[PDB]
């Protein structure tokens, strides 16, 4: 369905991740990255 | 020294007389002994701090400017009198 | 800047040769007959240290790499404010690390470093 | 080895990065303490960083050991005598 | 020249300062150090203490 | 062992009235030394602790 995809350590070099989902919208010490 | 014995020191007579005789004797007392083989000692006190000088050899591996050889491959150039150093 | 000049005959390249009687520079095919009058006295060069400014290279169709980061600086020329910037692409040791921003709408390309 | 974590990828050091990054927290910075906890990247930057040493004494112990047989096999037929030579 | 005469001096190597170890040369405080994980992982950092002042160096494990 | 790298031998084995003991009457089944902890730093066993 398109929900999911299988990555190597070739395609990597031309994406992007968010670690968290909740790192996706606009303790511990956890930086809100700029992307 | 004279100034010293008396002024710092104080020491008297009795004082004095045993002082030289227990540096004479703690002297006689500190030659080598014949039949020691110090071959071996002087091996196994130089080559054992060799062992761990491994660790803190990369410490010049902290300063990329600095890129001389020491440590371990320096060691090892000496002892191997290597016509070629780095 | 010396540039390499083809025959006109079989697409082989131009070699020198001087004419005594007019004394004048001429190139000619070491294959065929074409000879051709040379233009100027400058026919090979050799520069020793390349004082270039840095460039940022490819720049077609930048703007659809998702790996490269964003600035909201404004624009000189069509005075909008999202771009793309990276540092310079070519990989020299000594590389200063002087940015370089391409406009996303009229595609123009700028430094942060305005000296005059 | 010394510096501080290269880039392994091209222009950058992790896929959750931006390409030319160069912020502490980005090229191997933990501002978190063990009583803290720390997160993913700065865990694996300190994973390398263990791995430097595990290396260092698994290899150099060896390399140590034949330093030191060629030592003790050189000197070791030096002994004072009664004539304190 | 005097671009030329910058460019001639060498690599200047300052160190972190701090004034909490006691030099046991000269014994001014002005110590630099530097730690690191460098002993066997069975064991904690180690560090190097150079006194600035005098060039006495040290190390504590 | 421990599942954070803390492994040992048994060096003596104590019965039931030689243990300390707490207000409750509860027995440690095993002691081991507290300077184990700092150069090792292993906070995640006091954690699971």
């Amino acid at each position: 369905e398109g929900l999911v995809e299988y990555i190597d350590a070739e395609e990597e070099e031309s994406i992007l991740i968010a670690m968290q989902p909740e790192d996706l919208e606009p303790k511990r010490i956890r930086v809100s990255h700029h992307a | 020294a004279t100034r010293r014995v008396l002024q710092e020191y104080r020491l008297t007579k009795q004082a004095f007389d045993w002082v030289l005789s227990n540096i004479e004797a703690q002297f006689l007392r500190s030659v080598v002994h014949p039949g020691e083989m110090v071959g071996v000692l002087a091996a196994q006190s130089i080559g054992e701090p060799a062992t761990q000088m491994t660790l803190n050899t990369f410490h010049f591996a902290g300063v990329a400017s600095k890129k001389v050889t020491s440590g371990v491959p320096r060691l090892k150039e000496i002892l191997n009198v290597a016509k070629n150093m780095k | 800047m010396t540039t390499f000049r083809f025959c006109r005959d079989c697409n082989n390249m131009l070699y020198p040769r001087e004419d005594k009687e007019n004394n004048r520079l001429l190139f000619e095919c070491r294959t065929c007959s074409y000879v051709e009058e040379a233009g100027s006295p400058l026919v090979y060069r050799h520069e020793l240290i390349t004082n270039i400014g840095e460039t940022a290279g490819v720049v077609q169709d930048i703007g659809s790499d998702p790996t490269l980061p964003r600035s909201d600086r404004e624009c000189p020329k069509c005075h909008s404010r999202e771009n793309v910037f990276f540092q310079s692409q070519q990989r020299r040791k000594d590389t200063s690390m002087v940015l370089f921003f391409v406009c996303l709408s009229c595609s123009h390309i700028f430094t942060s470093d305005q000296k005059n | 080895e010394g510096k501080r974590i290269a880039f392994g990828f091209v222009d950058r050091t992790l896929p959750h990065f931006s390409k030319d990054d160069y912020s502490p927290e980005s090229k191997g910075f933990v501002e978190n303490s063990y009583l803290r906890g720390l997160t993913p990247q700065e865990f694996f930057f300190h994973a390398m960083g263990g791995r430097e040493g595990l290396i260092d004494t698994a290899v150099k112990t060896a390399e140590t050991g034949y330093i030191q047989r060629r030592l003790v096999k050189a000197l070791e037929d030096i002994m004072v005598h009664y004539d304190n030579t | 020249a005097k671009q030329n005469l910058y460019n001639a001096q060498g690599a200047t190597i300052e160190r972190s300062v701090t004034d909490r170890f006691t030099c046991g040369k000269c014994k001014e405080k002005k110590v630099s150090y530097y730690q690191l994980q460098t002993r066997s992982a069975d064991e904690p950092l180690t560090t190097f203490c150079t006194c600035e002042a005098c060039g006495n160096r040290w190390k504590f494990s | 062992a421990s599942r954070h790298g803390q492994k040992g031998t048994i060096g003596i084995t104590y019965r039931r009235e030689d243990m300390p003991f707490t207000a409750e009457g509860i027995v440690p089944d095993l002691i081991i030394n507290p300077h184990a902890i700092p150069s090792r730093m292993t906070v995640a066993h006091l954690i699971e602790c």
